């Protein structure tokens, strides 16, 4: 029922540049208890989806600042500074309030030579 | 100006009101729909 | 996110989880009961039956020995006529709705008999009243 | 010279019972099972902020 | 489904007693024509052909 | 009962219980009023000329 | 036939029965005291009015501690000033209309004997709970 | 002369007193809540009203365990988080206004905790006769 709309389909950026990913939700996702969980996963090649930031806000645990998202309510945004070549991935947005949960469409961040 | 489906649809009536005095009466006009005037049987 | 456990601890939550699981969430039901010009005459008596439901509820647990208690443990014995079925079976297999339609037959024969359970164990502690 | 009443444009006034007295009586008011009413007995309140006794 | 009264209506206030009013039709602006509703003829046909299905 | 100690926020401005007494009054008088007389009679015509006595 | 006994337990069947016999009827008496525009303005306000009665009765027996039982044993001695009547008299003579009768003058006093019991035992409790 | 212990036994007459002193005389408030067209209807409104709120106010002390009693000792230890007060300072000093404004944010946590310790128990009660 919550649809998860995730762009762009593609991210490219270049070496030390600054990504955005918007995120953007069907209805308010903000639950009763006044917390919005929406969270941020990154999908590396062979690897499995690592939790990057929980609340939409708050820190995983010590990962780096350049990792840093922000919004509110419909609209949601990962941004991602000084990119880096681990940074390599697809990332994916997640809302976690309203059974049945959804994941984001999924953005494939490119990195530029 | 009317068309020809809106022949008698449409019926120009005029009558005596009460106004806000008691005593005194008021001739008035409107217009009602066919629908929802009976003929009750010249004039 | 939240996780699906706060729906297990929402109203109903539990109606389709085994009675065993269900036990653990009695105090959500237990809490609805009593949540909180026509039409005001309309609300006014819904919220008065509703009320009068709730004590005669109450009155009859505390009939039985049962007040204040949201899982009472009695002195009657289950009679297998009633259920010949397992313990397993009953506490992780059905669910509440489904045990209420198997028994609903017998509830006034074993409402009646934990009325007469108490009133002996009253009459009972009354008389080694009478001893000590 | 003809007039009419100032009410006449607006509604039709009730008129009042001859038998029943404007004249006020006290009334008191009291406060039902869980409520309270608080008195502020400071003889120089002002009729707002805290109130000693 | 698209209705409409093309008829360019006139509302007219008769005071009918002491704070009483008979809103009553004035004369129509213009040419006057009968009411109608529209809907697509393809839709129509399309949502009929389904409900038979 | 005086409370003894005790210090309270007062506010007669925002305080309720004086909506309740305008409420309580203008119920009071309408009630008072259903049963008398309606002068609806009393809207006509007066011919009026001055009291020089 | 149903027999006569089935009178016994009516409302209020042992009301000329002696008090003693007459103490085995208690829950019939209990349960009926829940029993269930100007006309309904009316029913609802004795419903209401029934409630409130009910609980402050509940209110009563629980701040003897004697909540959620019909039969309840305190602590409170017999005074023989009340009534110095024997316990074979009261309890195989007498009924409860004509004890109330008796004892109706020192009725708030047993309350407030009550109520003082209470109180010293739950504040002993709260003591002997400063002690363990 | 009645004395001024009567004011103390009034309703609200502790209200300044310490809490300490103020625990004696919580039997006048618990009684003071069940005290007892459009006019009638608004009565009936806040007569249902209290009864509603004194029937909520019983179910949780019921689901703490703590029915039928006004002062009930439990199974839940106090943290300092709350507050780091004395003893002696906050039965002999403070009155239950200004408590009830230091710890006005902690409440719900405290009250989840009793319904915790209260489920606990009550399983623990289970489980034990679940041997014996
Ligand atoms: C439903 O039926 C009612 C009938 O009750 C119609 O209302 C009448 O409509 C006619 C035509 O529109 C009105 O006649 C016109 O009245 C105007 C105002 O009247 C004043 O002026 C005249 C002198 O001209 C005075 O006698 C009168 O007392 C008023 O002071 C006039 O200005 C009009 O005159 C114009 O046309 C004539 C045509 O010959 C010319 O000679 C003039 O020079 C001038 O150009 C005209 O006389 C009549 O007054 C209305 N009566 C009422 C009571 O409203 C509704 O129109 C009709 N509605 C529908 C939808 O059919
Ligand atoms: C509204 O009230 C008026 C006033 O009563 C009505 O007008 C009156 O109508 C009657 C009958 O239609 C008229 O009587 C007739 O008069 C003619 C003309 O002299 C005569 O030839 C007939 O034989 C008959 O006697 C009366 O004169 C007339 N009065 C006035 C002042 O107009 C009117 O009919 C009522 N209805 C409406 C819609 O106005
Ligand atoms: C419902 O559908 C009918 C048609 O089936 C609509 O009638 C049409 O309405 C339009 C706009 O009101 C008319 O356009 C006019 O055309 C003339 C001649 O070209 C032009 O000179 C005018 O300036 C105006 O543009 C049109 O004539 C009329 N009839 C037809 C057959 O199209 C009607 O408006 C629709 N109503 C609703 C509510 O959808
Ligand atoms: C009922 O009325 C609505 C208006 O509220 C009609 O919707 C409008 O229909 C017109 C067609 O006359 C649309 O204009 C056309 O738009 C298309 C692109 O969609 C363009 O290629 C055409 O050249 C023309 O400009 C208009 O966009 C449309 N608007 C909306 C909000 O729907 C509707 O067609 C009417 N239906 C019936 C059955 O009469
Ligand atoms: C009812 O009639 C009265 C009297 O005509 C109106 O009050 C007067 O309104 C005129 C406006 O044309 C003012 O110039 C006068 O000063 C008003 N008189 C007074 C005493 O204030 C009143 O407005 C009418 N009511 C309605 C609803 O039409
Ligand atoms: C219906 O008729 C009225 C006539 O009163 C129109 O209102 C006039 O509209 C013109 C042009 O918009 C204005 O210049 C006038 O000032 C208006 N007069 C009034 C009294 O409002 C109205 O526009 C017509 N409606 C339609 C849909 O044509
Ligand atoms: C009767 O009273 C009327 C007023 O109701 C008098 O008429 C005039 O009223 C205006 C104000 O409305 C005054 O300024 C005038 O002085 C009044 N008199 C005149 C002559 O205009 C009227 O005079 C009074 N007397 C009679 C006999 O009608
Ligand atoms: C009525 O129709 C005629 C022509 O038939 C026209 O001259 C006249 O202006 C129309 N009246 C109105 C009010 O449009
Ligand atoms: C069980 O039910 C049977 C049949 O009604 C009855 O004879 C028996 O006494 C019952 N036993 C118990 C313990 O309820
Ligand atoms: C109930 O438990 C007994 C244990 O002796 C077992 O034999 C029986 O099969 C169980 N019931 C069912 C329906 O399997
Ligand atoms: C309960 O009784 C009804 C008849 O009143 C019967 O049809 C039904 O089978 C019974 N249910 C059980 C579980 O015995
Ligand atoms: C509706 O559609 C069918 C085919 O889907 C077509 O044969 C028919 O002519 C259309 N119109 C009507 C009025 O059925
Ligand atoms: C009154 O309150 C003050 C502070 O609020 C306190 O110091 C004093 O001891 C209190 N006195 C009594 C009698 O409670
Ligand atoms: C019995 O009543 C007498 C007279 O009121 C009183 O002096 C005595 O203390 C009472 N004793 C008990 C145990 O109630
Ligand atoms: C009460 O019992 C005593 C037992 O010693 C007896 O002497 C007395 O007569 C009895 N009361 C009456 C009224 O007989
Ligand atoms: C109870 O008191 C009344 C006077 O208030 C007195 O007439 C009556 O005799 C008393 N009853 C008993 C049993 O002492
Ligand atoms: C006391 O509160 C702290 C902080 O919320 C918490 O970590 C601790 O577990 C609590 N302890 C008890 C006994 O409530
Ligand atoms: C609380 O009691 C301790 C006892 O060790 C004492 O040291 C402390 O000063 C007391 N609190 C205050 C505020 O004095
Ligand atoms: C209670 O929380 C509020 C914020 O919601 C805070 O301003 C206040 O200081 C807190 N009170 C205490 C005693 O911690």
């Amino acid at each position: 029922d919550v649809l998860m709309t995730q762009n762009p389909l593609s991210l490219p950026v270049s070496l030390g540049d600054q990504a955005s990913i918007s995120c953007r939700s069907s209805q308010s996702v903000v639950y009763s208890d006044g917390n919005a969980y929406l969270e941020w996963y990154l999908q590396k090649p062979g690897q499995s989806p690592k939790l990057l930031i929980y609340k939409a806000s708050n820190r995983f645990s010590g990962v780096p600042d350049r990792f840093s998202a922000s919004g509110s309510g419909t609209d949601f945004t990962l941004r991602i500074s000084r990119v880096e070549t681990e940074d390599l991935g697809l990332y994916y947005c997640f809302q976690g309030t309203h059974i049945p949960y959804t994941f984001g469409g999924g953005t494939k961040l490119e990195m530029k030579r | 100006n009317i068309t020809d489906d809106m022949r008698g649809e449409l019926k120009n009536c005029s009558f005596n009101m009460t106004t806000e005095l008691r005593d005194k009466k008021q001739k008035v006009y409107s217009l009602f729909y066919r629908l929802d005037v009976v003929q009750i049987n010249s004039n | 996110a939240v996780g699906i456990g706060a729906v297990f601890l929402g109203f109903l939550g539990a109606a389709g989880s085994t009675m065993g699981a269900a036990s653990m969430t009695l105090t959500v039901q237990a809490r609805n009961l009593l949540s909180g010009t026509v039409w005001g005459i309309k609300q006014l008596q819904a919220r008065v039956l509703a009320v009068e439901r709730y004590l005669r509820d109450q009155q009859l647990l505390g009939i039985w020995g049962c007040s204040g208690k949201l899982i009472c443990c009695t002195n009657v014995p289950w009679n297998s006529s009633w259920s010949n079925r397992n313990l397993s079976e009953i506490w992780d297999n059905m669910t509440w709705l489904q045990w209420d339609k198997e028994i609903s037959n017998y509830t006034q024969i074993i409402y009646g008999l934990l009325e007469e359970s108490q009133n002996q164990q009253e009459k009972n502690e009354q008389d080694l009243l009478a001893l000590d | 010279k003809e007039y009419r009443l100032i009410n006449c444009n607006t509604s039709a006034c009730t008129q009042a019972c001859p038998k029943v007295s404007f004249e006020p009586i006290p009334i008191h008011y009291c406060a039902p099972a869980g409520f309270a009413i608080l008195k502020c007995k400071d003889k120089k309140f002002n009729g707002t902020g805290p109130c000693p006794s | 489904i698209n209705c409409t009264r093309p008829n360019n209506n006139t509302r007219k206030s008769i005071r009918i007693g002491p704070g009483q009013a008979f809103y009553a039709t004035g004369d129509i602006i213009g040419d006057i024509r009968q009411a109608h509703c529209n809907v697509s003829k393809a839709t129509w046909n399309e949502t009929l052909g389904k409900v038979v299905k | 009962i005086h409370l003894e100690n005790v210090t309270e926020e007062f506010n007669m401005w925002k305080n309720n219980m004086v909506e309740q007494m305008h409420t309580d009054i203008i119920s009071l008088w309408d009630q008072s009023l259903k049963p008398c007389v309606k002068l609806t009679p009393l809207c006509v015509t007066l011919q009026c000329t001055n009291v020089t006595n």
